[PDB]
C-alpha cells in the first residue's frame, strides 16, 4: 500500500489519536513521570531563605 | 557621475591584528560589501522629468507649474568631508610608526 | 470633454434591424431553460434572452432544448423570447490583454478601458496531434530551490501540484509569475516566458489581493488573470479553464512561449456536476457524470511542445489540486494524476515542522526527468538526490541514534544539512547560477563542521558576497550553461576564503 | 430610428446647459465624493498644491580608532 | 487623480439623468406614431426583397 502516493500512509502522532491500549498507556505515563516532578520542585522551592525569616 | 576603484580585501585588510581586535576588521569589510550593494541598488543616473506632459494632464494651471518651476531650479548640497580628512589623517602617523 | 465623447459613441453604435430564429420558453428554474422552438441551433451554441442575458444550448431534445443561463433566472418569466446568435462561444485574444482583468467571457472588470483585440478565437478547437510535437528541452526556471533541484519542470510539460488545504499551493504558483521578470525585461527574445492566472471560485477580496501582490512586484505588464469568482454563475466557472487555454494558444501558435496556472481544477468537476444533474443526465461515482475525464483531459492535452516547422512555439500548464485529508484515491485526485506527467506534493506535517515550503520529496516525481535541467544544476544535483534518498532511509534513527557507524553518522550529518539549503523565504525566487552556487557549497563536504542551526545564516551571508565581489562567476554559469574546469577551481577557493573568516 | 437617434441628441444637450452643475445629485453625490477623496488621500500623502519639497540628510561621522603596532 | 477620478463621477451622471428623461418625452408623441408605422414596412419592403 504505502509503496505508491495511492497508498495510505501513517502521519506522526497516530498512537495517541487512536486512543486504544497504547494510546492510554502513554498518558497515564507521561502524567506519574511528571507527579513527582511537581513534588520534588515544590519541596525546594520552600527553601527561599526570605520566607523563613518572615516565618 | 563619478566613481573610483580600490584595492583587493583579500588578505592584508581583514588581519589588521589588532590586541584581539579581529572583530574591528571584521567589521571594516562589513561596511565595504554594505555599500557597494547600495551602490548596485541606484544608478548613477536618475530618471528624467517629462515637462510637456506636465502641462496638459494637470491642466488646472498656476499652482501645479510653480512648484514644477521652484523644484526644477533647485540644488542637492551633499553632506560635508570633515570626517573624511581625520581619518586619513591618522593613516599618515601610523605608517611613519609601522 | 466628457459630453463629446459619449455624443460620440451613440452616433457610432450600429442600429440595423435582421432577423432570427426565435421559440418561446417552457420551463425556468433553477437555472435550466426549457425551450421550445430553435429548430436550426448547433450544439454547444450560445443564444440570448430577452432581458439580456446569454446562454449555451447543451442538450438538443427532440421536443426542447436545454440551454443554461450565464446570470441568474430571476429575470427570465415563462413565455419569454430567445433568440439566435448563430455562433459557438468565442473570447477575444492578442497582445493588447496583457495586463488586464477579464472574466470568463473576455470582458472588462478592472475598470481601465475595454479591450482593443482585433482578432477572435474559439473555445473548442483541439490538440495538435503526434507529428507537429517534439520532445521537451529547454528548462522553466520557477525559482524555488527544491523544485529546480529535484523535480524540475521542462517548457511544454505538465505538472501538478497536490496537497490539502493551506499549504502553500497558491503561494508555489505566484513566485513563479514573479521570477519571470528576469528574462522580460532584457533582450533574448528565445527566454521570455508569458504568465496567465486562471482563478475558478474564489472570493473577489482574494483576487484583488493576488493583482496588488503582482502590481507590487511589477509583474502585471506581462499577465492576464481570468476570474470566475464564487458569486457568479455555475456555468462561466466552467468556460473559465477553456478561456484561458484559448489565450495561451495565441502565444504558442505565433512562435512564443507561455505559461498558465489552473486554480483550482477540483472546483471546475463541481461546477459542473451541478449543471449535470439539473439536466437530468445519468450519475455515477460520488454524482459525477460519466464523461469527467474527458472534461479534463482535453484541457490538458492543449499544452504542447511545437517543433521549428510550425514556429517553436510551446505552452506549460500547472494545475492545482485540493485533496481531503491526503487521500489522492478519490474520483477526480486520480484522474488529473494519469493524465499529467508528475506531481508537487506538499504536506501539512512538514509545514510545522520548519521545512517551509513543504515539498516532499518522497512522492514528488517529474517523467522528463534530467533532460530539462542545463548542464550546471544536472552536474552538482545528480549527487544531491542520491544523496538525500539516503538519509530518507535512515531518518527513522535520528531520535535515538549514538551508538551507530561512523558512516550512518555521516549519512544523518549531511542530510539535516541539505535540507537547511532547501527552506526559502516567500516572494524571493533565485536565479539558477547562485542556485548552483549554494548546491555546490553543500554536496561537496564544505559544511560537515558549520553547526546546524548557522546553515540559514551562513547562506544569506554568502550570498550577498558573491553578488558583489565574484560578478564575473556568475555571469561564466549564466553564458556557459555548463561548469568547467576552470570555473570549478575558481568556486573552489571561493568558499574556502568564506568559510575561513566567517563566524564574527 | 435616426428619429430616435435625435432625440437622444437633443437631451444631450440640454444636459450640457448647466449653471449649477449636479441638478439630481444633490447632498447625495456631494457629500460622498468629497468623504471619498479625503478617505483616499488620508492613503494618499499629505502633500500641498505648490509647495515643493527641499532637504538635507547628514552623512555618518567616519571615526577611527588607536592600535599600536610597531 | 483629482482631474481624472472627478470626471468618471459626472459621466455616470450624465447618463442618469438622460434615460429617465427620454421615457417622458416619448410619450405623448403619439403624432410620431402614424410615420413610425409608415417608415417600418418600408425598411421591411426593403427586407423581404433580399430573400426573394
Ligand atoms: N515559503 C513560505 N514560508 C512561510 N510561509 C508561507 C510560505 N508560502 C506560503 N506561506 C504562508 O502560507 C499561508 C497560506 O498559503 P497559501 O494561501 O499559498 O496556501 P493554499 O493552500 O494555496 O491556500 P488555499 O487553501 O486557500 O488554496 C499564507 O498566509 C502564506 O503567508
Ligand atoms: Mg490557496
Amino acid at each position: 500500500s504505502s509503496d505508491t502516493p495511492e497508498g495510505v500512509r501513517s502521519g506522526a502522532g497516530a498512537v495517541r489519536d487512536a486512543g486504544g491500549a497504547f494510546g492510554k498507556k502513554e498518558q497515564a505515563d507521561e502524567e506519574r513521570y511528571f507527579r513527582a516532578r511537581a513534588r520534588e520542585q515544590l519541596a525546594a522551592l520552600k527553601k527561599h531563605h526570605e520566607n523563613e525569616i518572615s516565618h | 557621475r563619478k566613481l573610483a576603484l580600490k584595492a583587493i580585501d583579500w588578505v592584508a585588510f581583514g588581519e589588521i591584528i589588532p590586541r584581539n581586535q579581529k572583530a574591528i576588521a571584521n567589521s571594516l569589510k562589513s561596511w565595504n560589501e554594505t555599500l557597494s550593494t547600495r551602490l548596485a541598488a541606484l544608478p548613477e543616473k536618475p530618471p528624467a522629468i517629462d515637462w510637456a506632459y506636465y502641462k496638459a494632464t494637470v491642466a488646472k494651471a498656476g499652482l501645479v507649474d510653480d512648484f514644477e518651476k521652484k523644484f526644477n531650479a533647485l540644488k542637492v548640497p551633499v553632506p560635508e568631508d570633515k570626517y573624511t580628512a581625520l581619518v586619513d589623517a591618522e593613516e599618515q602617523e601610523d605608517v611613519k610608526r609601522c | 470633454e466628457v459630453s463629446s465623447i459619449l455624443e460620440e459613441r451613440i452616433l457610432g453604435a450600429d442600429t440595423s434591424v435582421d432577423l432570427e430564429e426565435t421559440g418561446r420558453v417552457l420551463s425556468i428554474g433553477d437555472g435550466i431553460a426549457r425551450v421550445h422552438g430553435l429548430r436550426n441551433v448547433q450544439a454547444e451554441e450560445m443564444v440570448e434572452f430577452s432581458s439580456g442575458l446569454k446562454g449555451m444550448s447543451l442538450n438538443l431534445e427532440p421536443d426542447n432544448v436545454g440551454v443554461v443561463v450565464f446570470g441568474n433566472d430571476k429575470l427570465i418569466k415563462e413565455g419569454d423570447i430567445v433568440k439566435r446568435t448563430g455562433a459557438i462561444v468565442d473570447v477575444p485574444v492578442g497582445e493588447e490583454l496583457l495586463g488586464r482583468v477579464v472574466d470568463a467571457l473576455g470582458n472588462a472588470i478592472d475598470g481601465k478601458g475595454p479591450i482593443g483585440s482585433k482578432t477572435r478565437r474559439r473555445v473548442g478547437l483541439k490538440a495538435p496531434g503526434i507529428i507537429p510535437r517534439i520532445s521537451v528541452r529547454e528548462p522553466m526556471q520557477t525559482g524555488i530551490k527544491a523544485v529546480d533541484s529535484l523535480v524540475p519542470i521542462g517548457r511544454g510539460q505538465r505538472e501538478l501540484i497536490i496537497g490539502d488545504r493551506q499549504t502553500g499551493k497558491t503561494s508555489i504558483a505566484i513566485d513563479t509569475i514573479i521570477n519571470q521578470k528576469r528574462f522580460n525585461d532584457g533582450t533574448d527574445e528565445k527566454k521570455k516566458l508569458y504568465c496567465i492566472y486562471v482563478a475558478i471560485g474564489q472570493k473577489r477580496s482574494t483576487v484583488a489581493q493576488l493583482v496588488k501582490r503582482l502590481t507590487d512586484a511589477d509583474a502585471m505588464k506581462y499577465t492576464i488573470v481570468v476570474s470566475a469568482t464564487a458569486s457568479d454563475a455555475a456555468p462561466l466557472q466552467y468556460l473559465a479553464p477553456y478561456s484561458g487555454c484559448s489565450m495561451g494558444e495565441y502565444f504558442r501558435d505565433n512562435g512564443k512561449h507561455a505559461l498558465i496556472i489552473y486554480d483550482d481544477l477540483s472546483k471546475q468537476a463541481v461546477a459542473y456536476r451541478q449543471m449535470s444533474l439539473l439536466l437530468r443526465r445519468p450519475p455515477g461515482r460520488e454524482a459525477y457524470p460519466g464523461d469527467v475525464f474527458y472534461l479534463h483531459s482535453r484541457l490538458l492535452e492543449r499544452a504542447a511542445k511545437m517543433n521549428d516547422a510550425f514556429g517553436g512555439g510551446s505552452l506549460t500548464a500547472l494545475p492545482v489540486i485540493e485533496t481531503q485529508a491526503g487521500d489522492v484515491s478519490a474520483y477526480i485526485p486520480t484522474n488529473v494524476i494519469s493524465i499529467t506527467d508528475g506531481q508537487i506534493f506538499l504536506e501539512t506535517e512538514l509545514f510545522y515542522k520548519g521545512i517551509r515550503p513543504a515539498i516532499n520529496v518522497g512522492l514528488s516525481v517529474s517523467r522528463v526527468g534530467s533532460a530539462a535541467q542545463t548542464r550546471a544544476m544536472k552536474q552538482v544535483a545528480g549527487t544531491m538526490k542520491l544523496e538525500l534518498a539516503q538519509y530518507r532511509e535512515v531518518a527513522a534513527f535520528a531520535q535515538f541514534g549514538s551508538d551507530l557507524d561512523a558512516a550512518t553518522q555521516q549519512l544523518l550529518s549531511r542530510g539535516v544539512r541539505l535540507t537547511e539549503l532547501l527552506k526559502q523565504g516567500q516572494y524571493a525566487p533565485m536565479a539558477i547560477e547562485e542556485q548552483v552556487a549554494v548546491i555546490y557549497a553543500g554536496v561537496r563536504g564544505y559544511l560537515d563542521k558549520l553547526e546546524p542551526s548557522k546553515i540559514t545564516k551562513f547562506e544569506n551571508a554568502f550570498l550577498s558576497h558573491v553578488i558583489s565581489q565574484h560578478q564575473a562567476l556568475l555571469g561564466k554559469i549564466r553564458a556557459d550553461g555548463k561548469i568547467s574546469e576552470e570555473t570549478d577551481a575558481k568556486l573552489k577557493e571561493i568558499v574556502t576564503n568564506f568559510l575561513a573568516g566567517f563566524e564574527a | 430610428v435616426q428619429k430616435l437617434f435625435v432625440d437622444k441628441i437633443r437631451e444631450y444637450r440640454t444636459k450640457r446647459q448647466t449653471s449649477g452643475g449636479p441638478v439630481d445629485a444633490g447632498p447625495e453625490y456631494q457629500q460622498d465624493l468629497d468623504r471619498e477623496l479625503f478617505k483616499l488621500k488620508q492613503m494618499y500623502g499629505k502633500a500641498d498644491m505648490n509647495t515643493f519639497p527641499n532637504f538635507t540628510f547628514e552623512d555618518p561621522k567616519f571615526e577611527a580608532v588607536e592600535k599600536p603596532q610597531s | 487623480s483629482v482631474q481624472n477620478m472627478m470626471r468618471q463621477k459626472e459621466q455616470e451622471h450624465m447618463i442618469r439623468w438622460v434615460e429617465k428623461h427620454v421615457v417622458q418625452s416619448i410619450s405623448a408623441q403619439q403624432e410620431k406614431e402614424t410615420i413610425a408605422k409608415c417608415i417600418a414596412d418600408l425598411k421591411l419592403l426593403a427586407k423581404k426583397a433580399q430573400a426573394q
